[PDB]
């Protein structure tokens, strides 16, 4: 049929006129095949002959599947599309799994030929124009245009969309206690009825559909769980992702590996523990597709450790809007952070895991904080509130580091719990000069034009020292230069630098880096017992600084 | 009751809105189904179908002295692309010199006058659905939209009638409309101040326009804080350090600052710890510096043609300082924000009440609001920014990492 809905008015944008693309002359069998699909077409009123009036045409072509002795019409409405007006956007996410309600009994309807049952504003119509060419460009060929929503058009979803919408309103008001999701062509209903009244609720909303020009399958027609969802599994009370095989293979290509990554990071939805880490790192640098890579020791260890979670198939359960949803976050090692959402001890919603931040300076604080912060996001999304949190960070650790760090932080409402390993700060610095410890003056300069660079320092016990260092910049020498400070220092030491840079990063406690140096400046404070860092301004005549300027300057400008 | 609408116009190639709706809580979507169901049969907003495609992010929010949700919606898109906004609102120099001022929400009068048939589409947003198993529920505005500042320049005729004779009868009275707030300053002893703006009501009233003994400001106790030199009786090496630093910053922004003296102090490597006495010299150059930071700053003034800028340092103990400027350094007005008893345990919450007092400030002293750098990760202001707004309108706003030092600097 063609739904008696109001259409929806459609529009060319601002500076622009319909589409005037010429026919490309067609195979004799392709156009018996566009002249019969046409003639099927519009006997259904899915389309109209034309006068010679309409200037307007759009290429039209004919392909046949394969296995199979039938032609098939396919309109390029790649001009008309660049023509049109924008429109909404279908929607802004895909429902997924653990956010379905628990229902007793569930239907999937679909909607039949979709597009093809909506009308087109008459006024736009005239915008569809194409042409069936004749045998050799005799005459003018058979012209059409469309009357419902073209199927490749631009408009075409997002008018089915709310057409459907504004279809399926009157029974939403009268049947308040019954849940529809609309998704593209499809229609899923739940409602918490015993099978008697649901199939009766449902007859009644086809009913109230082909009522409006949508044909939907009768009982014997609809599909029977296990469903097969957008890359999910769905049954009555559980789901999962669809099956996974980890292809087992010698010698991966990068192609191979991008394909891993993708279905490992498909399965971390449910499957918990799963670590990707190893396996992107292989993806570096890459440079090609078809190159295989040798698998690292690392990579190895990771992909075994992945089967191992894959051999045994694990289920994800369904919300309840009256209970509290919990979430649980674990670190799994370097940057890598696990978590799971249930509402009944270990019953899952969901799983998933974080590994931001390549490595710009963090530590686990910061890191499981950006979790927590990711996880209430998608829990907003997903059920339409937060979760309670049980993270593996004392009270003490978490209240010690949000008051003194200088960014606004906040945690929403959670419990320790005690799943090692644990987060903490490896080091703290001072609050105040240290008494009785040596004080280094640091400093380091780089030549912008020849990248050669010296790093040193000066203390108040009077020592002295100066490396040169070879391809380094400014802010490297600044590091290096309290690195140095702290391999010549012992247990307690104040450090003076003139690098806000330096004193930056420090302050922050981080605990991992991108940078080897940084790497060994943590390293290195962590085994100190006490570590005060302290800045002046450069070029000044402070005492100290004004020195190891020189010895660091000399021999580099 | 339709009238002879404003005809609107977007700046010229620029384009509607097209701002992506963020997640919201199930509480807040009820809320705003309920009150959108509502504006629909009194026909403030009207359903719109998919060939509108623009968008304009919507919340739900709640006043202070208020427990009934509210809906906010945030402009800041579309009001970039108006002005329109053409004939603005004239701000009064004399409103930062009340001995008083008093925020009145007139946001409730917009309602009244229709908005321009060709201009509505700009005016479109969406209300979200949980796990988007429902489309959004899209609407756009037919009578001038709360937020919008095309709304106050539109509303201005309307306005300065009903203000008309509560102005002849107290010419002395200030009265500035900034988006949907009125700001009322008197120099009047409180008790008439508040009798005055009860009066104030009553004229609002008498236009359908109910005006709720609003948050009261005292622009006159405003004083910029200084900088903050040390009083001590001995000096060490790293106390003299952080004061070099302190002032060779400082320097940037006056420029009767010296230094001379006391960086003479710090000559040779000595340890931290060590006690200095200070040259008779030095604390001259010291006292005289601390007099320069006393007084406001010679040579910065408010260009209206530049953004107004906000930076905010987070001090720790529910303190809070800020800078506002429209040329880093040339400070144009420095200020603080300590924890109302409550906030005792949320960052978040603080930065919201803070950011929202520096906006109320910037409005009574320019007339604009300044774009606010905020100490904070985006995701996480994003995600909790509304569970204390309480403000009609909604600044600009970007994220940065704090520079270590600028804390101890502006630090009291
Ligand atoms: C109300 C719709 C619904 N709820 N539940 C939870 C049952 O307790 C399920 C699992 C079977 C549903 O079915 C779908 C089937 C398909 C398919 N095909 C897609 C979606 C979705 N979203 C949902």
């Amino acid at each position: 049929p063609i739904s008696p809905i109001e259409t929806v008015p459609v529009k060319l944008k601002p500076g622009m006129d319909g589409p005037k693309v010429k026919q490309w002359p067609l195979t004799e069998e392709k156009i018996k095949a566009l002249v019969e699909i046409c003639t099927e077409m519009e006997k259904e009123g899915k389309i109209s002959k034309i006068g010679p009036e309409n200037p307007y045409n759009t290429p039209v072509f004919a392909i046949k599947k394969k296995d199979s002795t039938k032609w098939r019409k396919l309109v390029d409405f790649r001009e008309l599309n660049k023509r049109t007006q924008d429109f909404w956007e279908v929607q802004l996410g895909i429902p997924h799994p653990a956010g379905l309600k628990k229902k007793k009994s569930v239907t999937v309807l679909d909607v039949g030929d979709a597009y093809f049952s909506v009308p087109l504003d008459e006024d736009f119509r005239k915008y569809t124009a194409f042409t069936i060419p004749s045998i050799n460009n005799e005459t003018p060929g058979i012209r059409y245009q469309y009357n419902v929503l073209p199927q490749g058009w631009k408009g075409s979803p997002a008018i089915f969309q709310s057409s459907m919408t504004k279809i399926l309103e009157p029974f939403r008001k009268q049947n308040p206690d019954i849940v529809i999701y609309q998704y593209m062509d499809d229609l899923y209903v739940g409602s918490d009825l015993e099978i008697g009244q649901h199939r009766t609720k449902i007859e009644e909303l086809r009913q109230h559909l082909l009522r409006w020009g949508l044909t939907t399958p009768d009982k014997k027609h609809q599909k029977e769980p296990p469903f097969l969802w957008m890359g999910y599994e769905l049954h009555p009370d559980k789901w999962t992702v669809q099956p996974i095989v980890l292809p087992e293979k010698d010698s991966w290509t990068v192609n191979d590996i991008q394909k891993l990554v993708g279905k490992l990071n498909w399965a971390s939805q449910i499957y918990p523990g799963i670590k990707v880490r190893q396996l992107c790192k292989l993806l570096r640098g890459t440079k090609a597709l078809t190159e295989v890579i040798p698998l690292t020791e690392e990579a190895e260890l990771e992909l075994a450790e992945n089967r191992e979670i894959l051999k045994e198939p694990v289920h994800g359960v369904y919300y309840d809007p009256s209970k509290d949803l919990i979430a649980e976050i674990q670190k799994q090692g370097q940057g890598q952070w696990t978590y799971q959402i249930y509402q009944e001890p270990f019953k899952n919603l969901k799983t998933g895991k974080y590994a931001r931040m390549r490595g710009a300076h963090t530590n686990d604080v910061k890191q499981l904080t950006e979790a927590v912060q990711k996880i209430t996001t998608e829990s907003i999304v997903i059920w339409g509130k937060t979760p309670k949190f049980k993270l593996p960070i004392q009270k003490e650790t978490w209240e010690t580091w949000w008051t003194e760090y200088w960014q606004a932080t906040w945690i929403p409402e959670w419990e320790f719990v005690n799943t090692p390993p644990l987060v903490k700060l490896w080091y703290q610095l001072e609050k105040e000069p240290i008494v009785g410890a040596e004080t280094f003056y640091v400093d380091g300069a780089a030549n912008r034009e020849t990248k050669l660079g010296k790093a040193g320092y000066v203390t108040n016990r009077g020592r002295q020292k100066v490396v040169t260092l070879t391809d380094t910049t400014n802010q490297k020498t600044e590091l290096q230069a309290i690195y140095l400070a702290l391999q010549d220092s012992g247990l307690e030491v104040n450090i003076v630098t003139d690098s806000q840079y330096a004193l930056g990063i420090i302050q922050a406690q981080p605990d991992q880096s991108e940078s080897e140096l940084v790497n060994q400046i943590i390293e290195q404070l962590i085994k100190k017992e006490k570590v005060y860092l302290a800045w002046v301004p450069a070029h000044k005549g402070i005492g100290g600084n004004e020195q190891v300027d020189k010895l660091v300057s000399a021999g580099i400008r | 009751s339709p009238i002879e609408t404003v005809p609107v116009k977007l700046k010229p190639g620029m384009d509607g809105p097209k701002v992506k709706q963020w997640p919201l809580t199930e509480e807040k979507i009820k809320a705003l189904v309920e009150i959108c169901t509502e504006m629909e049969k009194e026909g403030k907003i009207s359903k719109i179908g998919p060939e509108n495609p623009y968008n304009t992010p919507v919340f739900a929010i709640k006043k202070k002295d208020s427990t009934k949700w509210r809906k906010l919606v945030d402009f800041r898109e579309l009001n970039k692309r108006t002005q329109d906004f053409q004939l603005g609102i004239p701000h009064p120099a004399g409103l930062k010199k009340k001995k008083s001022v008093t925020v009145l929400d007139v946001g409730d009068a917009y309602f009244s006058v229709p908005l321009d048939e060709d201009f509505r589409k700009y005016t479109a947003f969406t209300i979200p659905s949980i796990n988007n198993e429902t489309p959004g529920i899209r609407y756009q505005y037919n009578v001038l939209p709360q937020g919008w500042k095309g709304s106050p320049a539109i509303f201005q005729s309307s306005m300065t009638k009903i203000l008309e004779p509560f102005r002849k009868q107290n010419p002395d009275i200030v009265i500035y409309q900034y988006m949907d707030d009125l700001y009322v300053g008197s120099d009047l002893e409180i008790g008439q101040h508040r009798t005055k703006i009860e009066e104030l009501r009553q004229h609002l009233l008498r236009w359908g326009l109910t005006t709720p003994m609003g948050y009261e400001l005292h622009p006159d106790k405003w004083t910029v804080q200084p900088i903050v030199l040390p009083e001590k009786d001995s000096w060490t090496v790293n106390d003299i350090q952080k004061l070099v630093g302190k002032l060779n910053w400082a320097s940037q922004i006056y420029p009767g600052i010296k230094v001379r003296q006391l960086c003479k102090l710090l000559r040779g490597t000595k340890a931290l710890t060590e006690v200095i006495p200070l040259t008779e010299e030095a604390e001259l150059e010291l006292a005289e510096n601390r007099e320069i930071l006393k007084e406001p700053v010679h040579g910065v003034y408010y260009d209206p043609s530049k953004d107004l800028i906000a930076e905010i340092q987070k001090q720790g103990q529910g303190q809070w300082t800020y800078q506002i400027y429209q040329e880093p350094f040339k400070n144009l007005k420095t200020g603080k924000y300590a924890r109302m008893r409550g906030a005792h345990t949320n960052d978040v919450k603080q930065l919201t009440e803070a950011v929202q007092k520096i906006t109320t400030e910037s409005i009574v002293i320019w007339g604009k609001t300044p774009k606010f750098k905020l100490p904070i990760q985006k995701e996480t202001w994003e995600t909790w920014w509304t569970e204390y707004w309480q403000a009609t309108w909604i600044p600009e706003w970007e994220f940065v990492n704090t520079p270590p030092l600028v804390k101890l600097w502006y630090q009291l």
